[PDB]
């Protein structure tokens, strides 16, 4: 989608807010949803994909100014709201209860073993999304190619900032889970992935760095030939 | 920035805990949650994994060249001869800082970091002012927030992670090393020096 | 610039918001701020151009929820503060003031009749843009044409959703100030103007809709010919 | 739409109305705005400039062709017979309904209205969600937000004012009113059937 949230390019935006120092997590809550990542994802809430266009259909004054791991909670609730896994009215219920007895107990419940050997899993093995695909590449290092100009109203990982621009493949690294898909509910469809060069005179024209390229990561179906 | 309509900052802790507080309670009665869980999650990521892991990589690169050809072939294969590697660097291709490029990395779209070799990410990597501006003015940027001047004649060469590749930067050893250990070397490799807003330190 | 008030094309920013009727000045402050348009322009605090310029660099969360008539009130304060016409403390201290005795008065002041003749010329007479160049028009009617896909830093009419699409020229309105030269201090610089016609696929890709065109406002310096 | 960060709208209200309170002051005091000044802005465009105004040049185009051909050569000379035009209409280029056409205005930079035929805006017309949409969606939003269903073969042409052109609809004569008078048509021309996103008024 063409959210606010793809700010590659925008201009305007502040100067960048750095402490010296801070800690990974900078209050109690900032864990609880951190952990709800894998928590939700086994689940079946939602997707990786599926996470991110959840972010992405943010309120875009609420997304620009919220502490980071607030994007999260939202995604969660989004999915959670759409699948029917959350009731929204007893979320609200539950949160004016915690507005007013915010030390208040957690429900009683049993602890897992299997949660534990999920994160311990998840993080050490990982959770790749490469695919085996029978087409072969389309594309090869070196061949100049422009990206698409669609604008899909769905997930997509399309950078405005990109759209219409010519490049150069520089790596194909296999195929992967394609997101215009799979960040919309219609599966893995892996395609084809390639790193493809922009200079930044192509990207931004003449105010564009004279000694500067970007490097940005293209499915097959975003960029079509112009020269090998 | 200056925004009239927002609350204080202590006005909104207070509302996104007893926010995150209804979310929790409702995810354990359901049983998908655990407080076990949290703590496992949250002990990995303050105690484990961290930027400490890739300035482990960075200094076998440095003082073993078969090492640094494999790291650039294959970062994760690579990564995993130390034991490095898992979730949200499945994928890692890293870059090597020369006298005629400087690499920089970022994720505009959301906040993608190479978690095994560096931890997660600090903040400013993950909001709006450093991922709009790093791929427009990335030798401005350099200079005004990390005191790190970029020679225009010198290549900055920006990686957005669009995709699940993870892109790390192999920083320049600093000159006056001659010899050094792995852990000597190991103490100028800062996380910055591996996203490529700080070269490795000096001295 | 580009700014997240370029808001043509952006997904995700929800439903339009319409009561079945409204006043023109919801509380008396709006009232106010409008007024402080012709009164500031006179004063020379900046620009039509300069005037758009300064809303687009607000805060953007700001931007996209604040009253419509507050865009005024942040343009004419960042101004002010540019010119040296208005002391950002002394106003900090009167907000303050005005905060705890929001019925005090204003300070008192002679009335000025040429303040309302001002007034009634302009609205009445207009303050039009138009002006005469010594070169002719480069393009007319039925040339095909491509918009620049040049990013200014500055004060810019170039909607993202048109920068490298391509049209073809409608009218030819005569020459107008250039608003990338007015917007940034640096002068009228007329050039001549063009509506440029554009198809909604040329602009969304195939999400467009087939029956649909986007007839958007060029000068000369923003297109280049494809064919005549 | 919900936004946790932000204030109620009475905290809003209030925060606002101080700084221009203090603004105003400011100025009155350096002698650039007073307090008669605003009386007479606010006035004019609360009583004197209006939508009735536009009305009156559509139905003279209704009910005279000549002037309707001459509407649509230069829409600011055209309403100067009528004494119409001004500030911020300037430049008019007026565009005629049609069975096959039909048109729709907005400015997805800011706010640009014909001010002279059609007073101040709504605050619809000036706020993100119509702006964003209308270039993108106009069928689905035509008939979403104004219960006005636009058959898929009729041509929607939408008219972005990036430049001072202000742009304004010609509505089609609604049937049923042969003969009619000019006050009685002058019934059937409403804001937004001028704007483009509704039609006249049926009947
Ligand atoms: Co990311
Ligand atoms: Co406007």
């Amino acid at each position: 989608m063409n959210g606010v949230y793809d700010v590659g390019g925008t201009d305007g935006l502040g100067p960048i807010n750095r402490p010296a120092d801070e800690p990974v997590f900078r209050a109690e809550w900032e864990k609880v949803a951190f952990a709800m990542f894998p928590a939700t994802f086994r689940a079946g809430f939602m997707g990786l994909d599926e996470f991110r266009f959840g972010i992405e259909q943010m309120n875009p004054a609420e997304y620009l100014e919220s502490p980071y791991y607030w994007h999260w909670i939202r995604t969660y609730i989004h999915h959670g709201v759409r699948t029917g896994k959350i009731d929204l009215e007893e979320l609200e219920r539950r949160t004016q209860y915690y507005r007013e007895n915010p030390d208040a107990p957690l429900p009683e419940h049993e602890q897992k073993p299997e949660l534990i050997e999920f994160v311990n899993q998840a993080v050490y093995g990982g959770l790749p999304r490469s695919r085996e695909v029978d087409r072969p590449p389309k594309f090869k290092e070196g061949d100049v190619v422009r990206f698409s100009t669609a604008s899909p109203k769905g997930h997509a990982r399309r950078a405005r900032y990109v759209r219409g621009k010519t490049g150069t493949v520089v790596k194909h690294h296999g195929a992967y889970i394609y997101p215009d898909t799979a960040g919309n509910g219609l599966g893995e469809c892996p395609e084809h992935l390639y790193t493809v060069r922009f200079t930044a005179q192509e990207l931004w024209g003449p105010e564009g760095d004279p000694n500067s390229s970007v490097y940005y990561d293209c499915w097959e179906p975003y960029i079509e030939l112009v020269d090998t | 920035t200056e925004n009239i309509l927002r609350k204080s900052d202590e006005e909104i802790q207070k509302e996104i805990t007893a926010r995150v507080k209804a979310l929790e309670s409702m995810l354990i009665e359901q049983g998908i949650l655990t407080t076990s869980m949290i703590d496992r999650m949250a002990e990995i990521y303050e105690n484990e994994v961290g930027p400490h892991l890739g300035a482990k990589v960075v200094v076998k690169a440095w003082t073993d060249p078969e090492f640094k050809k494999r790291l650039l072939a294959d970062g994760t294969e690579a990564c995993k001869e130390l034991g490095i590697g898992g979730l949200q660097g499945e994928d890692m291709m890293w870059v090597e800082n020369t006298d005629e490029v400087h690499h920089v990395v970022v994720c505009t779209l959301c906040s993608c970091y190479p978690w095994p070799v560096l931890g997660l990410p600090p903040n400013w990597f993950k909001e709006p002012q450093y991922r709009s501006r790093v791929v427009r003015e990335p030798r401005q940027l350099l200079k005004e927030e990390f005191g790190f001047e970029v020679p225009p004649s010198k290549e900055i060469k920006v990686w957005d992670s669009s995709s699940e590749m993870r892109f790390v930067v192999l920083p320049q050893r600093p000159a006056g090393t001659d010899g050094w250990s792995e852990e000597e070397l190991a103490t100028l490799v800062t996380r910055e020096s591996m996203i490529g807003v700080e070269p490795a330190k000096a001295v």
